[PDB]
C-alpha cells in the first residue's frame, strides 16, 4: 500500500509505503522518483 | 653428493627422504634409478628444492606403461604450473599410481585446471584413489577451477578421498562444488577435508545439502574444521549428522566460531550417533551451560570408545567445565 | 540508459573498537595439601 | 531504523537490498566481505551484473544504469550498490 | 608517491592513472570531487565507461572489464578505478 | 599444537601461520633463517607486506592493519606475525 | 628411590621426572634453585611453560595443562610439577 | 599486617589481592580452603587462570605474565599468586 | 653504552634515535614499555607509522621502506625500529 502525496508519482511529498507482506514500512520523500531519501522501519 | 650415489636392486617397498634439502639433479638421479630399477611402490620426497626439471624427469620416467609405482608424495616443493602440467600429462598415461599427493606445491589456476582436466572419466585415470591437493593459491576470485573440479567429480568413479585444505573457498565456490559435482557423482567417498577455508555461517543450508546425499553415503572422515562457521553452521551439522551419514568415523570442528548455542544444539544430537570415534572440537567457546550439556552428552552409555579432545572436570558449585585433552 | 551519480560519506558516530582477546581456559583444576602427620617422622 | 540517503531503485527492490544488507550485518563484520555477499546475491537473484562497495568513509562517482543504484546507511556502515 | 596495491591494466595506463590522481589531489580536496575529476578525464581519454572511488576506509568487490582496473594508494587515500 | 595468546586475524590464516611455523621448525632453528622463511611464505601466499618476529622472549609495540596480527607460542619460540 | 603420590602423567615421563628431581635435590642446595633446575631441564627437553614448587609445608590450588601434573615426595620435600 | 614481599602487580590489583586474602583468612584455616577461595575470587574477577600457592615454607620457579605476579605475607602465612 | 651495527639511516637521525632510547631506558623498565615510548617518539616526531620491537633475545626479518630502519644494542637490551 502507498499513502501520501501523488503526481502519478514523483511529487516530493512525504509519504508512507507498507511492505505489509514482509512486515516493514518506509516513510519519507518520494523526491521526483520512486526513491531519494527516507527511513525504513519495523512497523 | 651422498644422495646421487645410491644404487640398489632388491625390494624397496617404500623410500622416505623426509626433507634432506634435495637438489633437483638429485631428483634426476632418483628418477634415473627408479627408471632402470622397476621395483618400488612408494616414493616420498617431501620438502625439497626439487624444481620443474626434476619434476619433469620423474614424471617422464613414470609415464611409461612399465615400471609401475603406486604412491607419489611431493609436498613443499616449488613445482609451479609447468610442473603441474607435466604431472597431469604423465598421469594421463600412467596406470599404477594410486595416491598423488601435491601439497604446498605452488599451483596456480592454470596448473590445477590441468590437473582437474586430466582426470575426467574418458581420458583420465581409473587408477588414482587419493588425490591430495592443498594450498591452491586462487587468491583472486577465480571461479573456473571449481567448475573443472566439479566436472571431475561428476565423471570420475574411482576417487575415495580428497582435500581442499587451505584453498580459498568462498560459499559460492563450495555450493558450485556440492551441487554440480556431488549431486551428480556416483562413487564411494571416504574423506573430504576442508580445513581452513573461507566459509560463512551462511553455509548451513549448503553444508546440510552436501552431507545428505547418496554419493556421500558412507562418508567416514569428515574434517570440516578451521573455517568461519558459527551457531547456524553448528546447528546445521547437528540436524543433518544423525540421519544422513550413518557411519561417520570421525568429526572435526576446530576453530569454527561455534560459540554456545550451536554447542547446545549439537550436545543433544551427539548421542544419536554411535559411529563417531574421533570427535575434535576445541578452540571455540564454552559457557558453563554448554559445558554441562557436553558433559551430559559425551558420557552417554552408547558412546563408549568416543575419543575426543575434551575432558570435563568439576569445580565448586557443580560448574562442570571442559578443557583440552591430547588424543 | 546510463546516468551519473556522485556521493560522499558523512559523519558516523564513534563505535568502540574490537574488545581484547582472552584465550580459552585450557587446563584442569586441581587441589593440593600437606596435612598434619605427613612426610615426617620424629626419630 | 535504516536511512536511505540516496538511491534510484524500485520499492520492492529497495526492500530486498536493505534486507539482504541486514542479513549481511547480522552474520558479518568485515567490509569487503559484506560487499561481496550483496554483490553475489544480486548477481544471482536480480539482473546479471552488479558492483558493490561498503565503507565508512569514501567518495564515489559512478555511471549506474537507471533504477539499479542505491546508497544507504545501515548499522555502522554505508552501502553503495549499483548495476552497470 | 603512489603505490599500486593491485592492478589489471597496462603500464602506460598505470602511469596515466597515477598522474590523473596526483592532478586531482592538487586541484580538489573532497573525495567526491577527486572521483569526479579522475573519472571524467579518464572517460574522455580512453572510452565512455569508467568508474572511480576515492576514500580512506572502504571495501570493494567489483566485476570489471578486462585490462582496466587499478587499486592504488596516495600516501593515505585509496583510489579504485576500473572499466564497467 | 601452538597456543594462541593474542589474535586480530581470521582462523584459516592462523592455521596457515601455525603450520608454517611447524614446517619452518622442521627446516631450521636459526632465528634469522626461520624468520626469513616465514616472511617469504607469507609474502607469497598473501600479498607481500607482512613481517614477523620469532623470539624466545621480547617486547613489542606495532601498528598492524585491522585484520592481520597473530601472537602465538609454538615449539619453543614466541612468534609475532603481523602485516605492514 | 622416590615416592610418587598424586599424578596425571605418563609413566616414562614420571620416571624421567624422578631422575631429574633426584639429580637436582642431590647437586643443588636451596629449594628455589631445585625448582629452577627442574624447570629449566623440562623446558630444554620438552616444552616452555613449566612450573616447579619444592616445599615442606604448603597447600595450593593449581590449574595445569592436561596430562602434565605430578605431586610427589622425595626425602624431606614435596615437589609439585605442572604445565600451564 | 600485610608485608608485600615481592610483587610486580599494579596498585589497584594490590589492594584487591590483599583485602581478598584478609577476607579469606577470617573465614577458613586449611591451606586448600584459603587458596581455593582466593583464586576462585580472582579467576571470576580477572582472567582465565590463576595459580595460587598458600603456605609457610616453599620455594618456586614459575613463569608469570607480566603485571600478574605477587608474593606476600599476612602475618606468618604466605601467599604466592600468579597468572600464566 | 650505545652501539649500532645495522642501520640504514642518516647521521643526525641515528643520533636522535640513540638519544631517545638512551632517555627511555631510564624512563621505563619493561621491554614493551621501552619499545612503546621510542615508537611514540619517532611517531609524533617524524612520521605517523613507525614500528618498534625490543628484545633481550629474538630473531626478526622485516621489510622497511628504504632509508628508515635501525637495529642497535644499547648496553643490556636489543632494540629495533623501522618505517612502515
Amino acid at each position: 500500500v502507498y499513502e501520501g502525496l501523488w503526481a502519478a508519482d514523483k511529487k516530493n511529498g512525504t509519504g508512507t509505503y507498507f511492505y505489509m507482506s514482509k512486515g516493514k514500512r518506509f516513510d519519507g520523500v518520494w523526491a521526483d522518483g520512486a526513491i531519494k531519501c527516507g527511513t525504513y522501519s519495523e512497523i | 653428493a651422498l644422495c646421487e650415489a645410491l644404487y640398489e636392486y632388491s625390494g624397496l617397498a617404500v623410500l622416505r627422504l623426509p626433507y634432506n634439502f634435495l637438489n633437483d639433479m638429485a631428483a634426476q638421479a632418483v628418477a634415473r634409478l627408479m627408471q632402470v630399477n622397476p621395483g618400488l611402490q612408494l616414493l616420498d620426497l617431501t620438502g625439497n628444492e626439487v624444481t620443474d626439471k626434476g619434476a619433469a624427469a620423474i614424471t617422464e620416467v613414470l609415464a611409461k606403461p612399465e615400471a609401475g609405482l603406486k604412491a607419489l608424495i611431493l609436498r613443499h616443493n616449488p613445482i609451479g604450473d609447468t610442473g603441474a602440467l607435466a604431472v597431469a600429462d604423465m598421469l594421463r598415461s600412467n596406470r599404477s599410481l594410486t595416491l598423488l599427493d601435491l601439497a604446498d606445491c605452488h599451483v596456480a589456476v592454470k596448473g590445477l585446471i590441468g590437473l582437474a582436466n586430466a582426470l575426467t572419466a574418458p581420458e583420465g585415470n581409473r587408477s588414482l584413489q587419493v588425490l591430495d591437493l592443498e594450498d591452491a593459491q586462487l587468491a583472486a576470485p577465480q571461479d573456473s577451477t571449481y567448475q573443472h573440479m566439479s566436472r571431475m567429480l561428476a565423471t570420475n568413479t574411482t576417487l575415495t578421498e580428497l582435500s581442499l585444505a587451505k584453498c580459498r573457498l568462498v560459499d559460492s565456490q563450495l555450493e558450485l562444488l556440492t551441487t554440480y559435482g556431488f549431486a551428480r557423482s556416483s562413487a564411494r567417498w571416504s574423506s573430504l577435508s576442508l580445513r581452513a577455508n573461507r566459509l560463512s555461517p551462511f553455509s548451513g543450508p549448503t553444508l546440510e545439502r552436501l552431507l545428505a546425499l547418496p554419493a556421500l553415503c558412507r562418508l567416514q572422515r569428515l574434517t570440516l574444521a578451521s573455517n568461519s562457521l558459527g551457531n547456524d553452521g553448528a546447528s546445521a551439522l547437528a540436524r543433518v549428522l544423525p540421519t544422513a551419514c550413518p557411519d561417520i568415523r570421525e568429526l572435526d570442528l576446530r576453530s569454527n566460531g561455534i560459540g554456545d548455542v550451536g554447542l547446545l544444539a549439537l550436545a543433544a544430537a551427539l548421542p544419536l550417533v554411535n559411529s563417531l570415534e574421533l570427535l575434535l572440537l576445541w578452540g571455540n567457546s564454552f559457557s558453563p551451560a554448554s559445558s554441562r550439556a557436553v558433559a551430559e552428552a559425551l558420557a552417554a552409555p552408547a558412546l563408549r570408545r568416543l575419543r575426543s579432545d575434551l575432558r570435563p572436570y568439576v569445580v565448586d558449585g557443580e560448574v562442570a567445565l571442559a578443557l583440552q585433552e591430547v588424543e | 540508459p546510463e546516468a551519473d551519480t556522485s556521493t560522499q560519506t558523512d559523519a558516523f558516530l564513534d563505535r568502540p573498537p574490537t574488545p581484547l582477546f582472552v584465550p580459552q581456559k585450557t587446563g584442569t583444576d586441581a587441589i593440593t595439601q600437606i596435612e598434619n602427620g605427613d612426610l615426617f617422622d620424629f626419630d | 531504523k535504516a536511512v536511505i540517503k540516496n538511491a534510484d531503485m524500485s520499492e520492492e527492490m529497495q526492500a530486498d537490498a536493505v534486507d539482504c544488507a541486514t542479513q549481511a550485518l547480522e552474520k558479518y563484520n568485515i567490509e569487503k566481505d559484506i560487499a561481496a555477499y550483496i554483490k553475489k546475491e544480486f548477481d544471482r537473484k536480480h539482473n546479471p551484473t552488479w558492483h558493490c562497495i561498503v565503507g565508512r568513509n569514501f567518495g564515489s562517482y559512478v555511471t549506474h544504469e537507471t533504477k539499479h543504484f542505491i546508497y544507504f546507511y545501515l548499522g555502522q556502515v554505508a552501502i553503495l550498490l549499483f548495476k552497470s
